[PDB]
């Protein structure tokens, strides 16, 4: 909104406003710098040299019943130090990708190749614990524990995806970062959890969302 | 096996299979017998090695490499193919001193009776390329035999369906690449490219890139 300058000035409150005051924020909300108002030019506009005669002298009641909420949240907004919070809000778009996420990791639960394979872009590279810190390509490395372990284990798994966080990236690309928890039993049969953070770039090709880059750290997904 | 046939020279080996020249006694015959060793058999291998010889049996057809017989012993199974001794198309042809669209298109005619009879069997192979498309042997007008069932599928009629990301990149086809459910038409894809390739002898789509390629 900054960027774009996009603000306006409402009815009804903006109506009774001067045209003069209305002016000076408009230059001074000029979003090329090079033509915005000095304050040398500002402090001969005729909305601050001739108040007396430009600037209204009305009450603006709800201007001050206005500011009186705009300071009680800034009082409450006071951040008195670093503090992150998650996204719980998310556009139709950024859901999208929540859900391709959350359907390829299905299918590497199910043991699924072909769900993975359509989701999954041939030239998906990946950085992840099972690839000791090499950059991986395509989809031979992942075959392997799909052939094998995914649908080979018969032991009960839970996946649990926390705060993911989606950036939008132009129209067509995206990226998501979530923490991966996994519940399962270990070889004893007893319960264990392990953590995985993962990054998931998509882009949208024929009209479908495909994985082309991730990178996992952390535990390996595989128990 | 011995039993009924007998074993000689090795003609490959591969991680669980070794094939050998074989012949039946009985009848004076000479088959390629593919050796397996169970005993080294995966499960997710023993799954595709199953639908390749259910495949291979339901297909009956002179351009096709017949499976004659399949019989298991002590974790040893066997499976009797053709033999096929005119190795690869394409090698033949550079061999030879006259090669016209005359000879191409009697080769197209093969590989698409071929293709016509694993289409009206529900059998789509996927994997159409110069390395499965063998001659019978060397005689002066051996009999193009399509091979390797490995990556075929068995469809519904014509329902289309995602049956995965399989194939050769230079001969995958447009719906494959677009993740959109497909069919039989990806081999006719595979054929025009290998049509493409028998007429100038080179392919056309190539890129160092294979996102540039598939595209």
């Amino acid at each position: 909104q900054i960027k774009a300058g996009a603000y306006d000035f409402p009815s009804p409150e903006w109506d009774t406003v001067t045209p003069e005051a209305k002016d000076l924020i408009n230059k001074m909300l000029t979003i090329n710098p090079a033509k915005r108002i000095t304050a040398s030019e500002a402090l001969k506009h005729p909305w601050i040299c001739q108040r007396s005669t430009v600037a209204s002298m009305m009450h603006r009641q709800e201007t001050v019943d206005c500011l009186k909420k705009f300071n009680a949240r800034r009082k409450l907004k006071g951040a008195i130090l670093t503090t992150m919070l998650a996204t719980r809000n998310f556009s139709a778009r950024k859901q999208e990708i929540i859900k391709v996420t959350e359907q390829l990791i299905e299918a590497i639960n199910n043991g699924c190749f072909e769900a993975y394979t359509k989701i999954c872009d041939p030239g998906l590279t990946a950085f992840e614990p099972e690839a000791l810190g090499n950059l991986v390509e395509g989809m031979d490395f992942h075959r392997f524990y799909f052939e094998n372990a995914l649908s080979k284990s018969n032991k009960p798994i839970h996946t649990i995806i926390l705060n993911p966080h989606v950036h939008l990236v132009g129209d067509d690309a995206a990226c998501i970062a979530y923490i991966r928890l996994t519940q399962y039993m270990d070889g004893s049969g007893m319960p264990k959890t392990m953590q995985s953070e993962e990054t998931r770039v998509w882009h949208r090709r024929d009209g479908k969302w495909q994985n082309v880059h991730f990178h996992r750290s952390g535990s390996p997904t595989v128990p | 096996f011995t039993d009924e046939y007998q074993l000689f020279e090795e003609l490959g080996k591969g991680a669980f299979s070794v094939v050998r020249r074989c012949m039946k006694i009985p009848t004076g015959q000479e088959y390629a017998a593919k050796i397996i060793n169970t005993k080294k058999l995966s499960a997710r291998d023993h799954q595709k090695l199953e639908r390749e010889a259910r495949i291979c049996r339901l297909l009956k057809h002179p351009n096709i490499v017949r499976l004659h017989d399949s019989i298991s012993e002590e974790g040893f199974h066997y499976l009797v193919f053709d033999l096929v001794t005119g190795g690869e198309l394409f090698e033949d042809i550079v061999a030879r001193e006259y090669y016209s669209e005359a000879d191409a298109s009697h080769c197209i005619q093969q590989i698409l009776e071929s293709v016509n009879h694993c289409h009206l069997n529900g059998i789509v192979h996927r994997d159409l390329k110069p390395e499965n498309l063998l001659l019978a042997s060397k005689s002066k007008g051996a009999a193009v035999k399509l091979a390797d069932f490995g990556l075929a599928i068995e469809v519904q009629g014509d329902q289309q369906a995602w049956f995965g990301f399989a194939g050769t990149p230079g001969y995958l086809s447009p719906e494959v690449l677009r993740k959109d459910p497909y069919g039989k038409p990806v081999d006719m894809w595979a054929c025009g490219v290998i049509l493409y390739i028998l007429l100038v002898g080179y392919p056309p789509f190539w890129d160092e890139d294979q996102h540039r390629l598939y595209q």
